[PDB]
């Protein structure tokens, strides 16, 4: 099964300040990764999708790159509603699998 | 030749916006892609995107914030880049270069150097350096002139309007008081000098500027 | 319309259920296969396109007993299907040149 | 000249733009996705050719939705181009076996 | 997004000695690697294509070797024009990707 590590597991960022997330997997999974973001007692939300796809109702604020095994979800500009839990989730191989999780932190 | 044509500068106050260009000449097929790659002083190379001209698709670089903007026209084989809202990380220099489709860039511009700043443009002040009337000569005379006080970079010295190329350096800038100061040297036979004359040319493409001055011995 | 015309077109229809349908079963197959890749709809379609044309570029391919069997689906539909268009296309050919003989 | 052999030259010319716009088109489909290799022109001319032929090595396949299509194009082309030739010969093989049973 | 390795950043040779660059690439490019020279204040320069092959121009002093991942541009018998740095950059993948260059210093 295809493992996602997010390293590190908390981002410390000043406000307005750029930040960028981490997702790397065991294998090569093209571009099939996905972004969720869950805040305190939420259910996670759709962020991107396929690496760098844009969700509608998500701020422009964030996008995603990467390819291949190395990935990342980026945020222009972090306030304080970003304050939350961000995880990957590959599609690429079954069964899905999910990151461990990063927490942001201003 | 020359492939890639680029103005040489451009001053951008901290939010505004400005539109590179790249004119192309030699020969222009279907197939062309045109990129453009940006380079921060001291910095290596990074890739913003590319645009195919004879469709007028782009693709860009993902992993930075898209601070670009890629059309071409057509009848003026000109692409252009539009970047939008800069601040003091989007100083740089950006090239653009030709593709052929097969990979590799077999031809680059010289670049235009972006300076994001508030300050004004101020065309620079030009200076001879003429040896002291006790120096004492060798079979080589050094002399320069001194570019001070310009904003923003860069200035562009020459030597006799390009002949003069072996015996010259010109130093890196200093900022001080949002103001630029450099210095160019040039070495030629002693007997050479003041028979054959020594002029120093030095345009400065932000202020649209290009002025000579001739190296005399002092009075 | 003349019947090698109208086998064709069926065998087009016809081909394209299977791709569909295939796309579908071929994922319903696979999924609690660990390490299979032949998972989503949309990659399905195309696997299943580049099956039934015998291309097979190893890209995409199933690993489940279930799913090769549908992939022998495919590629018998789609072998079958081209075939059937060439064997249109002769039965026009020689047509038309027992026309410009006369006969 | 007899309609199968000119079908067959027609499609021969036909089959060579496409294979020459397909190398085009690829190129223009799968350059702005991350990870594709289909994306300079000479290697995706062989691609095409790989692809129309349907052997399909998996050196070089496209990873995009259009360049998928673009693929398919390609691919069906091949078969029909190379299914044509086929069903050409066949008509001259049978001209050649009614002429020599003097029908 | 395929990662162009160039180590060391700085090479000190002595005049007329043989030098090489290394260009380490993340996973396999095949041969689709390209060198370019960048001397002070000056735009980059296509030295070789496809990791050997000659670019007209070039000095017959400059070659290329190299396959798959490891890849080197070397010079036979340096001298003082060539202190520069030097670039690679992959046509394998999209993107193209850079190297992070390598300073020769005499
Ligand atoms: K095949």
């Amino acid at each position: 099964d295809i493992l996602l590590t997010q390293s590190p597991a908390i981002l410390s960022v000043s406000p307005g300040e750029r930040v960028s997330f981490s997702c790397r997997a065991s294998q090569s999974i093209g571009t099939d990764i996905h972004w969720y973001q869950q805040r305190t007692n939420g259910s996670p939300r759709l962020l991107i999708k396929y690496a760098s796809e844009s969700i509608s109702g998500i701020p422009s604020r964030f996008s995603g790159s990467g390819s291949g095994t190395d990935f990342t979800l980026s945020i222009n500009s972090v306030e304080s509603e970003d304050i939350a839990n961000y995880y990957c989730q590959q599609s690429n191989r079954w069964p899905f699998t999910f990151g461990s999780g990063t927490k942001l932190e201003i | 030749q020359v492939q890639l044509q680029q103005p040489g500068a451009e001053l951008v106050k901290p939010g505004a916006s400005v539109k590179l260009s790249c004119k192309a000449s030699g020969y222009t097929f279907t197939s062309d892609w045109i990129h453009w790659v940006k380079q921060r002083p001291g910095h290596g190379l990074e890739w913003i995107g590319e645009i195919i001209p004879s469709y007028g698709r782009a693709n860009y670089n993902e992993k930075i914030q898209k601070k670009a903007t890629l059309t071409a026209d057509k009848s003026s084989s000109t692409a252009f880049m539009q970047l939008s809202s800069l601040t003091s990380e989007d100083s740089a220099v950006y090239y653009c270069a030709r593709e052929r489709g097969d990979g590799y860039f077999a031809v680059w511009g010289a670049g235009t150097t972006v300076t994001v700043s508030s300050a004004k443009t101020t065309p620079p002040s030009v200076y001879p350096l003429a040896p002291g009337s006790a120096a004492q000569t060798n079979s080589m005379v050094t002399l320069g002139c001194l570019v001070k006080g310009y904003f923003p970079e860069p200035v562009t010295v020459t030597w006799n309007s390009g002949s003069l190329s072996s015996g010259v350096h010109t130093f890196p800038a200093v900022l001080q008081s949002d103001l630029y100061t450099l210095s160019s040297s040039v070495t030629v036979p002693s007997s050479s000098w003041p028979s054959e004359t020594v002029t120093c040319n030095v345009a400065h493409p932000a202020s649209s500027t290009k002025v000579d001055k001739k190296i005399v011995p002092r009075d | 319309s003349a019947l090698h015309w109208r086998a064709a077109g069926a065998a087009t229809v016809l081909l394209v259920i299977v791709l569909l349908a295939g796309s579908y079963l071929a994922v319903l197959a696979e999924r609690g296969a660990p390490g299979a890749q032949l998972i989503t709809y949309p990659r399905a379609l195309w696997w299943s396109v580049e099956t039934a044309t015998t291309v097979g570029y190893g890209d995409l391919y199933p690993v489940t007993l279930w799913g090769r069997c549908v992939a022998v689906v495919v590629m018998v539909a789609g072998i079958t299907s081209f075939g059937l268009v060439t064997a249109a296309l002769a039965t026009w050919f020689v047509g038309r040149e027992q026309e410009r003989r006369g006969h």
